[PDB]
C-alpha cells in the first residue's frame, strides 16, 4: 500500500492568511492526487483532483500544485468557512490510500489550562467502580498530556479522555479525562494526581487528592 | 443535483447482519463508479472497494476482501454494503461516493452524508447519574469546576442541561466515549465564580430518550 | 403528452462523443414511426424490436442518448463491436434492447478550415463498460514512466479532435448519432406507444 503523508498534522492560522498544506507519497505517483475537505459531523468534499485541477463550485482561493511524491494545497486567502480537515488521496496504486489528515484550527494567543480534580462519587462506590476525572478547561493550543498518578505510581492503559471541539466565542479547547478502577483497588491507595503539561503552562501542574 | 443518500443510523450486536443503502439521483446511475469508505471513529478515511452498478463488477481493497460485500440494485439507483457476521471493529462511519470517472485520478466527486453502524453486546440501557462536586473554598476567588458523569448508558442520544435551561455561559459537555462494556460514559462540566458556589445552586438535568429516563441531580460541595 | 424527441433530434448543439450526454425520457407517449418517417436517416437499426411494433408497446423509462462521430465510425453504434469509439468513448452491452439512428450532418458539423470543436477519446487503458461514460482529460501515461502532468514521449493528451471539414470522404464525415435504450423494470410504464392498450 502507497503510504500518505501530510505536514503539519496540525496548523493554527487566522482569517486572510496565506496557508499552505503538503503531501507526501511514499513513492511517485505522478499527479493523481486528489484534495478533500472535512468538517466535523460532515462528510468529505473534492476540493482537488489530478493534482491542480480546481472542481467546479470550489472557490478560486484553492490551488494545488505538485507531482510525484511532493504535493502542495494552498488558500491564498483564508476564510472563516476554510477551518476544516484536509486529507489528500492517492489514485496512482490499488488500493486508494488516504493521508491523515491536517486540521487548521483558528489562531489565537496561548492559554494556560484551568485543571480541577473530581474524586468518585459515594453513589457510585456503591455500585462497585471508582472513576477519577481530570478536567482541562479553557486552553490554547490543542495539544496538553494528563499522565494519572496513584501513590506516585503512573497509570496506563487505565484512562479515557475527550476533547470538544474549538470554542466559538474564546477559541479555546476543553478536556476530560477519566480514570476509572474498581472499588476494591481504589480502596487500596491514597492519593490521586492527574499531571498535566501544556505550552502554557511553564513546568507541569498536577492537581490532586486524598481519600479522607 | 447530483446526490447520493445512505440510510440511517444503525446499533447492532456481534454477529449479527447488517446491510446498508446508499440511493443516487440526479446523473445516470448506472454509468458511474461508486466507492465505499470507512472513518473508525475519531481517525481518517479508508478506500474499501468500488463497484459499477451497471454490472455490479466489484474490486475490493485487499484489506476489506472477504471481510465485507458490496453489491447493488440498480433498478432502484441503489448500492449496498453488507455484513454477514458484525464484530465490535466494525464501528464506524461508512460513506458512499461516486467517482467522477473509472482512469487516472478517479477522485470522489460526490459524496453521501455518511451512515453511522454501532456494534456494541449492551441493550438499552438509562445512564447512572453521578456529582462531580467542587472543593474550592467559596472565598477563594478564582474559578470553581463542577460537574455531573453521566455513566453506562445505551444507545448515543442523551442530552443535558443546567439548571434547566438557565445556565450555559462555561457548560462544556464532552462527547461520549464507548467503554470497554460497550456503554456511553459522558461527562457534562460548568465553571463559576468561587464566590458564586455559596449563592446558587447547581443541577443538571439529563435526558435519555432511548430508555425513557429523565433525571435532575444537583451538584453540592 | 407526445414526448421531446425532436428536444434530442433537432438539437442546436450535440455533444463530443467522449461525453455524451444521455436525456431520460418519461411520462409520455413515443409515436416511434413518426420519428421513423421523419426521414433524412442514413442508419436506423432496432435490436430485438421493431418501429412499428414498438410504437404499441410501453416500458418503464426510455432513453435518448446523442453525440457526434464520423461516418466510418456509426458501425461501431452496434452490440459487440470493437474500435476507438465503442472501447474508448460510448459501448453498448450486447443484449442491447434499443435503436440506433443516425445521420449525416455535414452540412452542419463541418466548416471550411476544418471544425475541431468534436472531439473523441484516443487512450485508455481498459475498455469501457457498457454505458460507461469516462470525461478524463488527463494525460495518458502509455509507458511505464509517469507523466507528472506535462505533455512529453508516451505522455499524449487523451483526446483528439475531430478534422471535420465539407470536402472530407463519407466516411471523415460528421453524422450526428442518437441511441434510444428501452427500460422495462418491475414498474409501472409511463412511456406507451399510441397503439398500446393504454391509448
Ligand atoms: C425535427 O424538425 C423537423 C423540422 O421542423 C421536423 O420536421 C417536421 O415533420 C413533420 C412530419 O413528421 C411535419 O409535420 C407536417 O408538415 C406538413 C407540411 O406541409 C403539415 O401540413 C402537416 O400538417 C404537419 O405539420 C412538420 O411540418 C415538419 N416541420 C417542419 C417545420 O418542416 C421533424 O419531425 C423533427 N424531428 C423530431 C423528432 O422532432
Amino acid at each position: 500500500d502507497i503510504q500518505m503523508t501530510q505536514s503539519p498534522s496540525s496548523l493554527s492560522a487566522s482569517v486572510g492568511d496565506r496557508v499552505t498544506i503538503t503531501c507526501r507519497a511514499s513513492q511517485s505517483i505522478s499527479t493523481y492526487l486528489n484534495w478533500y475537505q472535512q468538517k466535523p459531523g460532515k462528510a468529505p468534499n473534492l476540493l482537488i483532483y489530478a493534482a491542480s485541477s480546481l472542481q467546479s463550485g470550489v472557490p478560486s482561493r484553492f490551488s494545488g500544485s505538485g507531482s510525484g511524491t511532493d504535493f502542495t494545497l494552498t488558500i491564498s486567502s483564508l476564510q472563516p468557512e476554510d477551518f476544516a480537515t484536509y486529507y489528500c488521496q492517492q489514485s496512482h496504486s490499488t488500493p486508494r490510500t488516504f493521508g491523515p489528515g491536517t486540521k487548521v484550527d483558528i489562531k489565537r494567543t496561548v492559554a494556560a489550562p484551568s485543571v480541577f480534580i473530581f474524586p468518585p462519587s459515594d453513589e457510585q462506590l456503591k455500585s462497585g467502580t471508582a472513576s477519577v476525572v481530570c478536567l482541562l478547561n479553557n486552553f490554547y493550543p490543542r495539544e496538553a498530556k494528563v499522565q494519572w498518578k496513584v501513590d506516585n505510581a503512573l497509570q496506563s492503559g487505565n484512562s479515557q479522555e475527550s476533547v470538544t471541539e474549538q470554542d466559538s466565542k474564546d477559541s479555546t479547547y476543553s478536556l476530560s479525562s477519566t480514570l476509572t478502577l474498581s472499588k476494591a483497588d481504589y480502596e487500596k491507595h491514597k492519593v490521586y494526581a492527574c499531571e498535566v503539561t501544556h505550552q502554557g503552562l511553564s513546568s507541569p501542574v498536577t492537581k490532586s487528592f486524598n481519600r479522607g | 443535483e447530483v446526490q447520493l443518500v445512505q440510510s440511517g443510523a444503525e446499533v447492532k450486536k456481534p454477529g449479527e447482519s447488517l446491510k446498508i443503502s446508499c440511493k443516487g439521483s440526479g446523473y445516470s446511475f448506472i454509468s458511474y463508479w461508486i466507492a465505499w469508505v470507512r472513518q473508525m471513529p475519531g481517525k481518517g478515511l479508508e478506500w474499501m472497494g468500488i463497484i459499477y452498478p451497471g454490472d455490479s463488477d466489484t474490486t475490493y481493497s485487499p484489506s476489506f476482501q472477504g471481510q465485507v460485500t458490496i453489491s447493488a440494485d440498480k433498478s432502484i439507483s441503489t448500492a449496498y454494503l453488507q455484513w454477514s457476521s458484525l464484530k465490535a471493529s466494525d464501528t464506524a462511519i461508512y460513506y458512499c461516493a461516486r467517482l467522477l470517472y473509472y482512469s487516472d485520478s478517479s477522485p470522489l466527486d460526490s459524496w453521501g452524508q455518511g451512515t453511522l453502524v454501532t456494534v456494541s453486546s449492551a441493550s438499552t440501557k438509562g445512564p447512572s447519574v453521578f456529582p462531580l462536586a467542587p472543593s474550592s473554598k467559596s472565598t477563594s476567588g478564582g474559578t470553581a469546576a463542577l460537574g455531573c458523569l453521566v455513566k453506562d448508558y445505551f444507545p448515543e442520544p442523551v442530552t443535558v442541561s443546567w439548571n434547566s435551561g438557565a445556565l450555559t455561559s462555561g457548560v462544556h459537555t464532552f462527547p461520549a466515549v464507548l467503554q470497554s462494556s460497550g456503554l456511553y460514559s459522558l461527562s457534562s462540566v460548568v465553571t463559576v465564580p468561587s464566590s458564586s458556589l455559596g449563592t446558587q445552586t447547581y443541577i443538571c438535568n439529563v435526558n435519555h430518550k432511548p430508555s425513557n429516563t429523565k433525571v435532575d441531580k444537583r451538584v453540592e460541595p | 403528452n407526445l414526448c421531446p424527441f425532436g428536444e434530442v433530434f433537432n438539437a442546436t448543439r450535440f455533444a463530443s462523443v467522449y461525453a455524451w450526454n444521455r436525456k431520460r425520457i418519461s411520462n409520455c407517449v413515443a409515436d416511434y414511426s413518426v420519428l421513423y418517417n421523419s426521414a433524412s436517416f442514413s442508419t436506423f437499426k432496432c435490436y430485438g424490436v421493431s418501429p412499428t411494433k414498438l410504437n404499441d408497446l410501453c416500458f418503464t423509462n426510455v432513453y435518448a442518448d446523442s453525440f457526434v462521430i464520423r461516418g466510418d465510425e456509426v458501425r461501431q453504434i452496434a452490440p459487440g463491436q470493437t474500435g476507438k469509439i465503442a472501447d474508448y468513448n460510448y459501448k453498448l452491452p450486447d443484449d442491447f434492447t434499443g435503436c440506433v439512428i443516425a445521420w449525416n450532418s455535414n452540412n452542419l458539423d463541418s466548416k471550411v478550415g476544418g471544425n475541431y470543436n468534436y472531439l473523441y477519446r484516443l487512450f485508455r487503458k481498459s475498455n469501457l463498460k457498457p454505458f460507461e461514460r469516462d470525461i478524463s482529460t488527463e494525460i495518458y501515461q502509455a509507458g511505464s514512466t509517469p507523466c507528472n502532468g506535462v505533455e512529453g514521449f508516451n505522455c499524449y493528451f487523451p483526446l483528439q479532435s475531430y478534422g471535420f471539414q465539407p470536402t472530407n470522404g463519407v466516411g471523415y464525415q460528421p453524422y450526428r448519432v442518437v441511441v434510444l435504450s428501452f427500460e422495462l423494470l418491475h414498474a409501472p410504464a409511463t412511456v406507451c406507444g399510441p397503439g398500446s392498450h393504454h391509448h
